[PDB]
Parts: structure tokens; C-alpha cells; sequence
């Protein structure tokens, strides 16, 4: 609904400053994080973030480490709410690809240079992420340069391909619609005498379709395209609507000649699950 | 001794500098050249009558006190030199809660040219007000504004200007669109003079023209309403010797019209006038009620 | 507190954490005669623990609060519990609606990180879900 | 404050000319510099635009590829070079300075270019 | 390419009365329309900038009135030296001028 | 020249300037005049019992220490010199959360005058709490106020007044609310008494009458329609029972 | 009172007063009604709320603090702040229940042998709730009740 | 239809009323009231079934 994702990261930057070089002591110097305000650190920013912060318990969660050859190691612990626009035309049988952009703000590509430390293993902890609704399929690290009206800037991009699970959506959304369609079919086994029974059953199946439609509409953003779940719900609604309209048409011609009554009744009994299963197969083969 | 010359240049540059005094305080008018690069046009909230935007906001001006001469012709300085010089106090007239990002460092850019020209760029997210007229909802077109100018510096002190041609100053990126419900058609800049209790100020206005997409409200509300009306009109072909059938038809479709209307009122804000969807729902409800009273008459 | 050396302890599994600043920063410093410094502060942590929501709502969890130093590895800072490490209060004035505290246990370990080996200390709180709300709601 | 253009002259059909515009009283690196062409008893028509600080230029699609505008900040001058001239180029060419809400407030004296 | 249509091409009038010139744009030009006055065998001089902004050195009898598309220049109590060509030019995009308007007494 | 002259003048003004002390610290009270330009009243919430408003809030007083005569013009300084001057500790008694806008810089204004007068403006969005009487909702008219008081300085140290006393608050007629309509507004000067002293207070009150069309078409018309619908139970004959039961129970359910 | 979070909100002027013999003076004024930036240069008690969840100290337009120094050395220090305190509720008789929401405050970092608190007036008259000071929609404030004690940490 | 729609009404009432109270893990007075009213409604429907 917000078209974003939140991630906590340990974000570390390593560069080499010859002014912070020393040779009299043989150990690496981890300094109190307050010295990061007295040193030069790059002005890295995230292009697609919406609200970020460095954690501050018990102190500001960052690390500054000096090595004797001038290598500065600077780590931050960030919780970024990055923004990614999702293509929900195949919801919930969709795969979402959104990335985190890492750029330098002030320094152009002739002042600074970005790269991944390791180039394949620079991003760790992606195989241990347990998302409750998605599953990480792949991730990529990209190095490039972007061009703005102020100059050319280096950019890194960490992207995670997410695939949405279906285990929740079937039991919570697809089984009710299928059972309402079957329970709407059930009125064909009712004889043509009881008009109130078949009418009430058909209209109340339509009513169940409307109530589930509301209980589904209370969850997603207002996207103009039709989703896969919207297509399935509209197909189910059209099938229930056609069953009720079919009952109306078999109730109209019922008095003039009763042969068409049993004809259309048996015909619907045999051929509505057939066409519904055909539509079901086409939908599950087009989206999966 | 390769960076001592730059330290001397930067120290001499700020030695005798008052960052409380604009360039040409009693001598000239400060002319600020503005530029906007929209990196993403955020979501437009219709219930709050607001929208979000993410911009690179660039301001250029000329300070004769920051002339230098060194081995470099442009100093691409940090975001902490900008707090030691005079920078214009631009605010957004219709902003609600804006943020100037400072992750991981203050997303600000300062470039000083050897002739005294400064380029000062910020990255910031603006949440601005968009007064909407929702008569034709959800087939409405809006022009969401973004007005900025200087706080406390009147027209005789600080004037704004676009850095390029006004049709090419506010530039929106191509992939920069976080709009789910609308469609960004184009941009439109403007310049004017507002007048407040402290004087006359220059205001740079930008208008983003949005056109709502109907494809969601169609499938969500307009097609169930037409389906419910058709389902009510189905009853006219049933035989009058079966009264409970048509009775439960009429009353249950009126109940469904109530359910769709209650569901339907969470989409739009609590406006006091009737929208177009409200007229459609009212006419459809009238048709359903008319069908039921017609059944009562028959 | 900001004038002497203070360790950079951070909670590894926290989504949000803040100290308390009303009415004055809720921190305490005590220095002794032999150089022993004691530093106490009040924190409110929003820690994260993945709940395996099988057997719900008849489930039991034990999900942690971990902490370690941020910049100082095992060769620079070593943590160690006391003989009276974690103390709970009354346990009835707590905001546990759906759960019930049953006990706790401490743990120390060493974790591999890109910057080095860190001594990480964990406190596992064991919770059991009381079916008093889900009963009258669904069952 | 002042824009000084060159003197009127003749040119043979098919040659090239380079008109100059010397600014005095301001720095051309601050504003934009426009070149405008006016035919006898007709409306003004914009040829091109130069940004002397950066160096990028724009031209009217009618004058795209025919004219080339350049600058020299040392002598504070702006040049317009016309190539592949024709007989319909006999006009008066103006050198204008941008300023005060995109208005072209300061103009030159105009050079008469005649093609014989 | 924004086109500016100025109207009328010519106007004959006596001394002292009020006169009005009109300018129309094809596209949108939001108060970026300038009014220039050019006497015969001279360079154009800026009269009105923005849409309604008198240039420093112009009399008060010139006044501009602006919109998004329709602009006008009205001169109340004209004198004997206000006979010249008058051009409206937009600057919202790359500048384009109007055809002109001669003003004769 | 003209810049270093003003630089030395401001440096002279700020040298030996005690920010701990108000103007005439051991003397008569200082008068502070208020102006408010309301930019928007955003959301009047009945569930939170508050209303957000954005305003340009300006204060004007006279500080005899910030008086200059070397230059003849008025001085608009950078908004960070307001951290080195004395500004009154004004607060809003009924707010819940408030802030000065800080984009692109801290949206505040300082302005000096050669006689000593200081003008100090802020751009404040504040969520003021006002308890509403909803016994006549939605045909109700709610009156809620914003209290402007001095925290540290009592009424013998500071004086509040509206600068203009009837045109001090501007921008009210251009405010458009989605649900309400500003019928009237009032300005009040007052002195409140606590156990610590007597404090000056100004109060801005906005009487808001709620619109009715939304509630009519949203709630009042469906209920009237369901009650009309529940009358078709009499037109059905009293022999057919199932129809009348279904109709009446569905109206009750609706 | 937020029943879903078992907490309540309260907007208070919180006043403290002690005697500091290092802040004696002799001038024409007998009480210095100073700024809210003098209280950071001197010692102030470090009161915290034992059951406060997420409190705010208002900073609009200036820090809503008050410092007064009397000539004999007594200091009055007042803050305006919004306490969001925790109220454990026993909702067995909902919605016909009564509660006693507490607000415990004491000293952080200062034991009983260093800093002791006491009410400045009679304990029944020290916590004073205003008349129009009620944002309650669901409850009814019946009265207040103060106490003082010692906790062993 | 009386009995079953009354049961539907009691369920939607209990659902709308359960969303008011916070998620406590015991029984309040309103919970006992809703339980006894549901018992009475269900008893009415079973009595109809017996008849
Ligand atoms: C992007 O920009 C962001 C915004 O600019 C920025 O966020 C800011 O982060 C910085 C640094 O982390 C913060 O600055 C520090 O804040 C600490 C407290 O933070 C909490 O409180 C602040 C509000 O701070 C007020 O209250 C505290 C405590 O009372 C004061 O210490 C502050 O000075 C300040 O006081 C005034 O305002 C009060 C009202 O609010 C008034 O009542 C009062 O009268 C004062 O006028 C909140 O905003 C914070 O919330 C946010 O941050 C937390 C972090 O955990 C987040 O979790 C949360 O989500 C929020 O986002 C938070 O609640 C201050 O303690 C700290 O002050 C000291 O440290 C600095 C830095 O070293 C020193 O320069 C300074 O001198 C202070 O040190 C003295 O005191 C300490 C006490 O521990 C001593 O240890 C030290 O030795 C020193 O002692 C000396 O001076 C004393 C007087 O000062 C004297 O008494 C002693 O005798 C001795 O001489 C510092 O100000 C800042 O608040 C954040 N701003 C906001 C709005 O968030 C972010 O970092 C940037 N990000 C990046 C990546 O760049
Ligand atoms: C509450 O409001 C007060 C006053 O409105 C805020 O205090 C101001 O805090 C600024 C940041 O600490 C401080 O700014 C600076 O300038 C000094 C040098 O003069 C530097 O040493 C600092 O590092 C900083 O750059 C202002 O001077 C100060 N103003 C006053 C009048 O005290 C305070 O930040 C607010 N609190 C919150 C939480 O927002
Ligand atoms: C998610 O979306 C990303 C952006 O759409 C996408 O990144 C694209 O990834 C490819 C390679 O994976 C990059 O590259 C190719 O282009 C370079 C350019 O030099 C060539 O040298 C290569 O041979 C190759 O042709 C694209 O540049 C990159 N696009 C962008 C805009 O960065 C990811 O691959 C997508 N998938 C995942 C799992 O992240
Ligand atoms: C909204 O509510 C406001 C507060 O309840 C209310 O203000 C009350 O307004 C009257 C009229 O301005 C004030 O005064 C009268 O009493 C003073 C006492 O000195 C006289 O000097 C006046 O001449 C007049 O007799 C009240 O003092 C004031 N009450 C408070 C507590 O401030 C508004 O009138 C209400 N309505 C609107 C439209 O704002
Ligand atoms: C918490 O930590 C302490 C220290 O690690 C544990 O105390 C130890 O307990 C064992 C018996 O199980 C003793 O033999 C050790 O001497 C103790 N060590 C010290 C120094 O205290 C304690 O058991 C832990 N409690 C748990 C696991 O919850
Ligand atoms: C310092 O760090 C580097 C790389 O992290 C490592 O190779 C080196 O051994 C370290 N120094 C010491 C003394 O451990
Ligand atoms: C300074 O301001 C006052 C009132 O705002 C005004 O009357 C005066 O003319 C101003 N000074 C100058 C030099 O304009």
C-alpha cells in the first residue's frame, strides 16, 4: 500500500586516507564513534529511501576503525525504508524486483569511486532472511555511473528479487470463491418447483461474493490495472451471476413447455463445472 | 604539502566572512537561480489533500566574498561548508512536513566557482498541499502546486529565477513516478509576487498536472453497481405467483447496494458535496428501489 | 557520561530502541576508588524475533534480546554476565496480554562478522500463549 | 549595461560571416546571451542561445546547423558565425542579454548584414 | 515551439487617448511574456517584463495585464514619442516573438 | 564598504550581549506584539480531539540593546542569529505536538530595526487539542481555541498583545475545510494565574460549523431509505409469511 | 486513556524546588526569573517517571522550562511536559470498572542518602488537576491520591 | 429465518463489540453478557427446532 520495504543493515565503507597513517604501534585502532565527526567520511546516500536513521542505543550505532596503512573502516547500522514500485498486475502470483541505490551526493565520479568489497560476497545475510510473505530468489550487485545536471556520479545498486508465496492466498481467498461457486452450483439439484429456495441460494451466493470482495478490498492500494485476484473474483462473480440468470431464463420458459426446464437444468448441471474448470486451467496456466 | 594549499584557500576564504549577511546587503539584490530535478513523484493522498515529492533542489547565486584563486577552478566542498556561509532560506509555501535527508551524511552539495558563483544542491522530500475539487471524482484532473520562495527576504533583497528556460527547469525523471492512482501529464512553472504581513516576496510556483486513472473504480464499484442493477432488473421476468422469490430479490439487492455504498465511502475523503461516483451510486440505488416498489405494485 | 569512555553496546536484534530523556537523560555513572566504573541507563527496545507461528495459538516461544559491542571485537572488548544478571520485577504489571512469562536464560557466544569476531550476549525470554482471547474470539 | 556590436558589412552569396558582440558593464558568464534576427519591417526571430559559464548552446530549428554561437570570457565577447549564406539572410542581427525574469532587457546596436 | 499571435498589425489614433494591444500564445506561457518597443532603425527596448512589471526607466503610462495564454499591453494617455513597433515575446520556452504591431499617429 | 560596516555593526550589537536576560531585565515589562498568518487548518479530528494548523507566527518587541544608527536601513539577518538573541519563551498551552518547519532551513525570520525593534517570525505547524461537545453531531458547531502564553516571564516581566487587535490574525477567510466552515474567530487578551505567578495570555478562537451534505448523503439517506423499505412489509399480504419475515429481518439486519 | 495499550496521557507543569547555597546573590531584584538555558549550566535533579512509557518535553517555541533563583539560594525549576505513563488495568468488570492510574517518579542516579523528594504543599493539595483539564472521553476522573515511599533496587 | 438471522446478528454484534475492548486473555462482564445473550438466542432456535 505504501510501495516500500524496510531493511536493517550493517553498512560498512572502506577507503584509504594517507593522513590517517601510523607506524609506531602494530595494532588496528578502533576509536570511539564520536571521532567520525572529526574525520572525513564519504557522503553516501540512498536515492530510493523514504525514512532512514542510524540506531542510537546505547550510543550512536556506528564504527570507526583505523589501520596502520591508512585504511579507514567506517560502519553504520541503518534501518532504511527504501521505496520500490511494484507491478501488481499478477497479484498474488507475482515476482517483485526492487533495489537499494547507493550513490555519493557531493563528490562526482572524478572525486570518488564506489565498488563492492569482494564483488560477490560484499553483501551477506541475504540467505538467512525469513520474510513471512515473500521469499528471496536472487540478489545482484551492480556498479555503474549516473549522469545528472551537476555531473557524473558513481552508483551501486543492491537488488533482491522477491517471489510472493501463494500458501496464504489460496486458503484465505481462492478456496472461499471456489466454494461459493460450487455452493451456487448446488441449486441446480433443487427442483424447479421451489422458486424461493433457488432464488435465495443464488442471491445469497452473490451476497457472499460481495462480502468477500469488501473483505479483500480492505487490504490493497488503489491500482487501476486489473490484478490476477481481481480477474479470478470477477470470473467467479460472473459465473454466479450467469447461474442466477440461467435460473431466471429456465423459470421464464418453464410454463410454456416443461421439456426445456429439465433440458437447461441438466445442461447447467453438467456444463457449468466444465467451463469453470476450463477457465480455472487457463488462469492457472497463464499466471503460473 | 599537497592539501595544505587547499586548507589555506578555505581558511582565507572564510576569514572575515559573515554568514548572517546576504551578498549585497545594502548594495544590490541577491538573485538566486533555482532548479528542480524530481527524482520521484510520490503518492498523492486524496483523503489528506496532499502529495509527496522527492527532489534535487538546486540553487545558484553569486557571492563576491567567495572569490578564490588556486590549482582548482571549482571547489566541490562538503555539506559542512554550507553551514559556514550564507545560503538562502528557501521554504515551501504549501509544505506540510518536509524532510531534508541526512543519510548517511547531510545530502547537500556545495560547489564554489573561482569567480564567486555558488551552486548549492539539496536532496529533500516535500509533502505539500494540493487543494482538490472532487466534483468529477473519479474522472478528475488536478494541478498540484509546489510554491517556494524566500522566508524573510523580500523582493528588494532576494529574488528567485530559473537556471534554464522555465519550461526546462523543473525536470522530472522518467522512472521517477511513485503514483499508483494518478498519471503525471506534465509540469508547469510560474513566478509571481505574494504579499504578506512582512512585505512582498518572490514565489516560484510549479504545477504538476495529474489525471486520475479510472480503471480501479470501474472494476471495484461501477461494475458491481451495474451488476446489482441488472440483478434487480432480472426479477421482472419471474412469475408473480412466486412472491418470496422476488421479495428476497428486491430486499437483498437493496442490502447489497448498502454494503457496496458503505464499502465505497472509504475511497474518497469526507467532502460535503456530491461527486460523480456519488451520483452514479445514487441513481443505481434509485433504480434498485424503483424495481422493488414496482414489484410491490405488481 | 559523555566525557569518559563508554562502551558501544548495541542490541543486534532491535528494530527500534531509544533511551529515556524525561526529565533529564535517564543515565547513571558511578566511579569507584580503584577505577571501577558503573554505567546504568534506562532503555525501551523494540526487539525482533521471528515467531514460528505453527501450533498457533497453542504455541510457546523463546525469542531473544541480544547485544554486543559495535566496533570493538573479542580481542578488544569481552562481555560477561554477573551472578545476578537478569532480574524481573513483579511480572504481573507487564503488558503481556496474549502471552505469559515463564522464565529466562542467559547465553554468551562469538559471532563472525566482516569486521571481526564479536562477543554477543543473549537473553532468551520464554513465553507461552494463553488462550483466553483466541478462545472467545474464534474457538 | 552596454552591448557593443560590430559594424555593418557585405558578404558574397555562399560565404561565411562572423558577427561579434562585446559586452561592457557586466560579465557574460552570469547571464545568458541571445542572438535575434530582424528582417526589414518584419517581426523579430530568435536565432540561438549561449550559456557562457557552462558553454552549452541551443538554436532555433530553422537556424539549427546553419549558425554556430561561441563566446570568449577573457575579452567579454559573444560571437555568431553564420555559414552557407543565402539571399534571404539580409537582415539586422541583435545581441541581447538575459535578465530580470527572462526578458532580454539589454540589446545591442544591431549589425546590418547584406548579401549581394 | 510556442507561437505568439499579436493583434492588430496596425493602429491609427490621435494623441492623448487610451490604446490596447493584444497578444495570444499557442501553448502555456505563465507570466513570462515581455513587451518591447522598437523605433524605426533602432534596437528593441524592454518595456514590460514578467507579465505586469514596468522596466526601470519606463514611464508609468505603460501597464501589462497577464494570464496563462492571453496578454495585453494598454497605454493610457499616449504621447507623441510612443509611435514605434511593439513586439510581444514569450520566454517560458525558447523565446519566440510576435509578428509586431506598428503604432502611428 | 557597505558590507563590512554592517558586519562590524552586528558584531558590536552582539558583543557583551546577555541572552539570559530579557530587555529591561530589572525594569518595566517588555511588550510583545503577536501576528498570525494562518496558512492552513489541516485536519479537525474528533477521535483524537485535536486540530492541526499551520501558521506564520510573528512576534515583535523592542530590545534597546539591538539599536543601531550607523546604517539607515532595516536588517534581515540569517535565521541562525535568533539563537544568539533573546526571544520570548512563548508556548501553546493546548498543543500536543508542534514544530517549526526545517526545510530548506529552519523556517524562522529575524528582522532588526534601527530603533531597537525586533521582528521574529516562525512557521509553525501545531496540533492543538480541543475537546468537542458531540451531543449534536453532526449538526453541531464546535468552538475550540489556541492559547498563546509566556512560560518563564510573568505579567510583570512581559506583556502580550495582538499587533493590530483585529487584523492581527489574517488568512482565515481563505481557509477551506473539507467538513467544517469557519463562521467566526475571536482574539482575546487575558491574564492567567498559577501557583508560580500571573502570566499574560493571548487566545485565538475559531468557531467551526460542520457541514451537513456529506453526512446527509452518507448516513441519513440510507437509514431513511431502509425505513421506507421496511414499509413494503404491509403491502405484502398477511398470508404470505416468508416474504414479510425476510423483508423485515433484512431491514433490521441492514 | 488508551485502553488498548494500558496507558494514559497527562499534560503537566512539573515543578521542582530545592535549595542551592552556591547560587546566593545580592542585587536590586530579590528573585531572578531567568531563561531556560541557565538551567543547563547548573545542577537540576534528575527526576524520571518509573512507569512512563514515551514522554515528551515541549520545545515550542522555546524550551518550556522555567528557572527562578531567590536571593537566599532557593531555586524553583518548572517544566512543561507530556507524560505518557503506564496504567495496569484489571478489565474483569469491563465496562463497569474503576481504575487507579499511577504516576511514580523518583530520582535516577541519586539514592535516598543523597536526594529525597517531598511535596511542596500539603500532599492532598500538591498534585492539582485543572477544572477544564480533561481530555477524557471514556472515563471520569474522580480524584487524585498521592503517596511517597522507597524502592529497593 | 428469524432464528438464523438473529444468530447472524448476534455474531456481527459480538464481532463489532470484541473489536472495542483490547485483547485481554480473560472474560469481562460484556463478554459474559454477549455469551448469555448468544445462549438465549441459540436456545430460542433449538426450541423452534424441537417444536
Ligand atoms: C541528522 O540530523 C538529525 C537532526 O539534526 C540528527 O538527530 C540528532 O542527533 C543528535 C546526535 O545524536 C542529537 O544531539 C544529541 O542529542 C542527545 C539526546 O538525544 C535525545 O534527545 C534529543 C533532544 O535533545 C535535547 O535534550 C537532551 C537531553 O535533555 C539534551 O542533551 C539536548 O542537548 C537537547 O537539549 C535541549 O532541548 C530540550 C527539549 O528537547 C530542552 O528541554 C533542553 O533545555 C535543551 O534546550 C531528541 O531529539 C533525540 O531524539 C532523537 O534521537 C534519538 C537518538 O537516540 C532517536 O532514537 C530518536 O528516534 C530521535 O530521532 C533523543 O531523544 C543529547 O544528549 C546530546 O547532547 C550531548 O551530546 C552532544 C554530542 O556529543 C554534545 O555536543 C553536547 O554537548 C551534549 O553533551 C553534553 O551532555 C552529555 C550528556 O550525555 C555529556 O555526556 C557530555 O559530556 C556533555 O556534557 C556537557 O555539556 C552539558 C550541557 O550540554 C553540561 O551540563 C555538562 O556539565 C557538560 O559541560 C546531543 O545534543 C539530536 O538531539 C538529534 N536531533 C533530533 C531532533 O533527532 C541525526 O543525528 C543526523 N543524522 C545523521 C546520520 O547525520
Ligand atoms: C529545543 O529548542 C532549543 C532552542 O530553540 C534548541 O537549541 C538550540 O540547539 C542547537 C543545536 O544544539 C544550537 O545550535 C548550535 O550552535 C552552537 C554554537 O552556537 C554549536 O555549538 C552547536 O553544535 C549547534 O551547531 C542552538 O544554538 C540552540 N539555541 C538555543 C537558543 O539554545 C534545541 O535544539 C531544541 N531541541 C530539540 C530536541 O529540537
Ligand atoms: C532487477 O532490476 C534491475 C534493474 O532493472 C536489474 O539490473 C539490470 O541488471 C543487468 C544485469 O543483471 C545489468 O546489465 C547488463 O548491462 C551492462 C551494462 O554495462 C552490460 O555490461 C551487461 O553485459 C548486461 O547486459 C543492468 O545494467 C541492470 N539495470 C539497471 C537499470 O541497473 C536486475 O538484474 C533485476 N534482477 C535482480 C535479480 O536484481
Ligand atoms: C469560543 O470560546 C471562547 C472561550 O470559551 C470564547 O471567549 C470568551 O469570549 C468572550 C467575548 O470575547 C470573553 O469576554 C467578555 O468578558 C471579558 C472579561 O474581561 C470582557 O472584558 C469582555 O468585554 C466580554 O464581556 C471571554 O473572556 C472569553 N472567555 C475565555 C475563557 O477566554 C469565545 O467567545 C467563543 N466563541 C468564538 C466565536 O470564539
Ligand atoms: C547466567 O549467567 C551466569 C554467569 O554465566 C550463570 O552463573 C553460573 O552458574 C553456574 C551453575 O549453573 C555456576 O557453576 C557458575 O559458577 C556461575 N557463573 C557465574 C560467574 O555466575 C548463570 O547460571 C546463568 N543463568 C542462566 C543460564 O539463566
Ligand atoms: C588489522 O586489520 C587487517 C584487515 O582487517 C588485518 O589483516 C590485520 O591483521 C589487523 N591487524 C592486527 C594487528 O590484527
Ligand atoms: C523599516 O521598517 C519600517 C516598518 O516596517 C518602515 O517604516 C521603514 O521604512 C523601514 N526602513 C527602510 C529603510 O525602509
Amino acid at each position: 500500500v505504501n510501495m516500500d520495504y524496510t531493511l536493517t543493515m550493517y553498512f560498512q565503507q572502506a577507503w584509504r586516507d594517507k593522513r590517517l597513517s601510523y607506524n609506531v604501534i602494530p595494532l588496528n585502532l578502533t576509536l570511539d564513534n564520536r571521532v567520525a565527526d572529526q574525520l572525513w567520511v564519504p557522503d553516501t546516500y540512498f536515492l530510493n529511501d523514504k525514512k532512514s536513521f542510524v540506531h542510537g542505543v546505547t550510543v550512536k550505532n556506528r564504527m570507526i576503525r583505523l589501520h596502520p596503512d591508512g585504511t579507514v573502516l567506517y560502519g553504520l547500522r541503518i534501518t532504511t525504508t527504501a521505496a520500490c514500485m511494484m507491478d501488481l498486475r499478477r497479484y498474488p502470483l507475482d515476482e517483485q524486483n526492487c533495489t537499494l541505490e547507493i550513490e555519493s551526493y557531493g563528490y562526482t565520479t572524478d572525486d570518488i569511486e564506489f565498488y563492492w568489497r569482494g564483488d560477490d560476497n560484499a553483501v551477506t545475510g541475504v540467505t538467512k532472511i525469513e520474510l513471512p510473505q515473500f521469499s528471496i530468489v536472487d540478489y545482484k550487485l551492480i556498479t555503474k555511473k549516473v549522469v545528472f545536471s551537476t555531473g557524473s556520479y558513481p552508483r551501486l545498486s543492491l537488488s533482491f528479487k522477491l517471489k510472493r508465496n501463494i500458501g496464504y492466498f489460496i486458503l484465505q481467498t481462492y478456496m472461499p470463491s471456489i466454494l461459493i461457486t460450487i455452493l451456487s452450483w448446488v441449486s441446480f439439484w433443487i427442483n424447479y418447483d421451489a422458486s424461493a429456495a433457488r432464488v435465495a441460494l443464488g442471491i445469497t451466493t452473490v451476497l457472499t461474493m460481495t462480502t468477500i470482495n469488501t473483505h479483500l478490498r480492505e487490504t490493497l492500494p488503489k491500482i487501476p490495472y486489473v490484478k490476477a485476484i481481481d480477474m479470478y473474483l470477477m470470473g467467479c462473480f460472473v459465473f454466479v451471476f450467469m447461474a442466477l440468470l440461467e435460473y431466471a431464463l429456465v423459470n421464464y420458459i418453464f410454463f410454456s413447455q416443461p421439456a426445456r426446464a429439465a433440458a437447461i437444468d441438466r445442461w447447467s448441471r453438467i456444463f457449468f463445472p466444465v467451463v469453470f474448470s476450463f477457465f480455472n486451467i487457463v488462469y492457472w496456466l497463464y499466471y503460473v | 604539502d599537497n592539501t595544505t594549499v587547499f586548507t589555506r584557500i578555505l581558511d582565507r576564504l572564510l576569514d572575515g566572512y559573515d554568514n548572517r549577511l546576504r551578498p549585497g546587503l545594502g548594495e544590490r539584490v541577491t538573485e538566486v537561480k533555482t532548479d528542480i530535478f524530481v527524482t520521484s513523484f510520490g503518492p498523492v493522498s486524496d483523503h489528506d489533500m496532499e502529495y509527496t515529492i522527492d527532489v534535487f533542489f538546486r540553487q545558484s547565486w553569486k557571492d563576491e566574498r567567495l572569490k578564490f584563486k588556486g590549482p582548482m577552478t571549482v571547489l566541490r566542498l562538503n555539506n559542512l561548508m554550507a553551514s559556514k556561509i550564507w545560503t538562502p532560506d528557501t521554504f515551501f509555501h504549501n509544505g506540510k512536513k518536509s524532510v531534508a535527508h541526512n543519510m548517511t551524511m547531510p545530502n547537500k552539495l556545495l560547489r564554489i566557482t573561482e569567480d564567486g558563483t555558488l551552486l548549492y544542491t539539496m536532496r529533500l522530500t516535500v509533502r505539500a498541499e494540493c487543494p482538490m475539487h472532487l466534483e468529477d471524482f473519479p474522472m478528475d484532473a488536478h494541478a498540484c502546486p509546489l510554491k517556494f520562495g524566500s522566508y524573510a527576504y523580500t523582493r528588494a533583497e532576494v529574488v528567485y529565477e530559473w537556471t534554464r528556460e522555465p519550461a526546462r527547469s523543473v525536470v522530472v525523471a522518467e522512472d521517477g513516478s511513485r503514483l499508483n492512482q494518478y498519471d503525471l501529464l506534465g509540469q508547469t512553472v510560474d513566478s509571481g509576487i505574494v504579499q504578506s504581513s512582512t512585505g512582498e516576496y518572490v514565489v516560484m510556483t510549479t504545477h504538476f498536472h495529474l489525471k486520475r486513472k479510472i480503471g480501479y473504480f470501474v472494476i471495484q464499484t461501477y461494475l458491481p453497481c451495474i451488476m446489482t442493477v441488472i440483478l434487480s432488473q432480472v426479477s421482472f421476468w419471474l412469475n408473480r405467483e412466486s412472491v418470496p422469490a422476488r421479495t428476497v430479490f428486491g430486499v437483498t439487492t437493496v442490502l447489497t447496494m448498502t454494503t457496496l455504498s458503505i464499502s465505497a465511502r472509504n475511497s474518497l475523503p469526507k467532502v460535503a458535496y456530491a461527486t460523480a461516483m456519488d451520483w452514479f451510486i445514487a441513481v443505481c440505488y434509485a433504480f434498485v428501489f424503483s424495481a422493488l416498489i414496482e414489484f410491490a405494485t405488481v | 557520561v559523555g566525557k569518559i569512555w563508554i562502551p558501544d553496546t548495541f542490541f543486534r536484534n532491535s528494530k527500534k530502541a531509544d533511551a529515556h530523556w524525561i526529565t533529564t537523560p535517564n543515565r547513571m555513572l558511578r566511579i569507584w576508588n580503584d577505577g571501577r566504573v558503573l554505567y546504568t541507563l534506562r532503555l525501551t527496545i523494540d526487539a525482533e524475533c521471528q515467531l514460528q507461528l505453527h501450533n498457533f495459538p497453542m504455541d510457546e516461544h523463546s525469542c531473544p534480546l541480544e547485544f554486543s559491542s559495535y566496533g570493538y571485537p573479542r580481542e578488544e572488548i569481552v562481555y560477561q554476565w554477573k551472578r545476578s544478571s537478569v532480574e524481573v520485577g513483579d511480572t504481573r504489571s507487564w503488558r503481556l496480554y496474549q502471552f505469559s512469562f515463564v522464565g529466562l536464560r542467559n547465553t554468551t557466544e562469538v559471532v563472525k562478522t566482516t569486521s571481526g569476531d564479536y562477543v554477543v550476549m543473549s537473553v532468551y525470554f520464554d513465553l507461552s500463549r494463553r488462550m483466553g482471547y483466541f478462545t472467545i474470539q474464534t474457538y | 549595461v552596454q552591448l557593443q556590436q560590430s559594424g555593418a558589412e557585405l558578404v558574397k552569396p555562399g560565404a561565411s560571416v562572423k558577427l561579434s558582440c562585446t559586452a561592457s558593464g557586466f560579465n557574460i558568464k552570469d547571464t545568458y546571451m541571445y542572438w535575434v534576427k530582424q528582417r526589414p519591417e518584419q517581426g523579430l526571430e530568435w536565432i540561438g542561445r549561449i550559456d557562457p559559464a557552462n558553454g552549452d548552446t541551443k538554436y532555433d530549428p530553422k537556424f539549427q546547423g546553419k549558425a554556430t554561437i561561441t563566446t570568449d570570457t577573457f575579452s567579454n565577447t559573444a560571437y555568431l558565425q553564420l555559414s552557407s549564406l543565402t539571399s534571404e539572410d539580409t537582415a539586422v542581427y541583435y545581441c541581447a542579454r538575459k535578465g530580470l525574469r527572462w526578458a532580454m532587457d539589454y540589446w545591442g546596436q544591431g549589425t546590418s548584414v547584406t548579401v549581394s | 515551439n510556442i507561437v505568439m499571435t499579436q493583434s492588430p498589425k496596425s493602429m491609427s489614433m490621435s494623441v492623448g487617448e487610451r490604446v490596447t494591444l493584444s497578444c495570444k500564445a499557442s501553448e502555456y506561457v505563465g507570466t513570462y511574456v515581455s513587451w518591447y518597443q522598437q523605433k524605426p532603425e533602432q534596437s528593441p527596448k524592454l518595456l514590460i517584463y514578467g507579465a505586469s512589471n514596468r522596466y526601470t526607466g519606463v514611464p508609468d503610462r505603460f501597464t501589462g495585464s497577464g494570464s496563462a495564454t492571453d496578454f495585453t499591453l494598454t497605454i493610457g494617455s499616449v504621447q507623441a514619442e510612443d509611435l514605434a513597433d511593439y513586439h510581444c515575446g514569450q520566454s517560458y520556452s525558447y523565446p519566440t516573438f510576435g509578428a509586431g504591431t506598428k503604432l502611428e499617429l | 564598504s557597505n558590507m563590512s560596516l554592517v558586519k562590524e555593526t552586528v558584531d558590536r550589537l552582539l558583543k557583551g550581549y546577555d541572552i539570559r536576560l530579557r530587555p529591561d531585565f530589572g525594569g518595566p515589562p517588555v511588550a510583545v506584539g503577536m501576528n498570525i498568518d494562518i496558512a492552513s487548518i489541516d485536519m479537525v479530528s474528533e477521535v483524537n480531539m485535536d486540530y492541526t494548523l499551520t501558521m506564520y507566527f510573528q512576534q515583535a518587541w523592542r530590545d534597546k540593546r539591538l539599536s543601531y544608527n550607523v546604517i539607515p536601513l532595516n536588517l534581515t539577518l540569517d535565521n541562525r542569529v535568533a539563537d544568539q538573541l533573546w526571544v520570548p519563551d512563548t508556548y501553546f498551552l493546548n498543543d500536543k505536538k508542534s514544530f517549526v518547519h526545517g526545510v530548506t532551513v529552519k523556517n524562522r525570520m529575524i528582522r532588526l530595526h534601527p530603533d531597537g525593534t525586533v521582528l521574529y517570525g516562525l512557521r509553525i505547524t501545531t496540533t492543538a487539542a480541543c475537546m468537542m461537545d458531540l451531543r449534536r453531531y453532526p449538526l453541531d458547531e464546535q468552538n475550540c481555541t489556541l492559547e498563546i502564553e509566556s512560560y518563564g516571564y510573568t505579567t510583570d516581566d512581559i506583556e502580550f498583545y495582538w499587533r493590530g487587535d483585529d487584523n492581527a490574525v489574517t488568512g482565515v477567510t481563505k481557509i477551506e475545510l473539507p467538513q467544517f466552515s469557519i463562521v467566526d474567530y475571536k482574539l482575546i487578551t487575558k491574564k492567567v494565574v498559577f501557583s508560580t505567578g500571573s502570566y499574560p495570555r493571548l487566545s485565538l478562537s475559531f468557531k467551526l460549523k460542520r457541514n451537513i451534505g456529506y453526512f446527509i448523503l452518507q448516513t441519513y439517506m440510507p437509514s431513511i431509505l431502509i425505513t421506507i423499505l421496511s414499509w413494503v412489509s404491509f403491502w405484502i399480504n398477511y398470508d404470505a409469511s416468508a416474504a414479510r419475515v425476510a423483508l423485515g429481518i433484512t431491514t433490521v439486519l441492514t
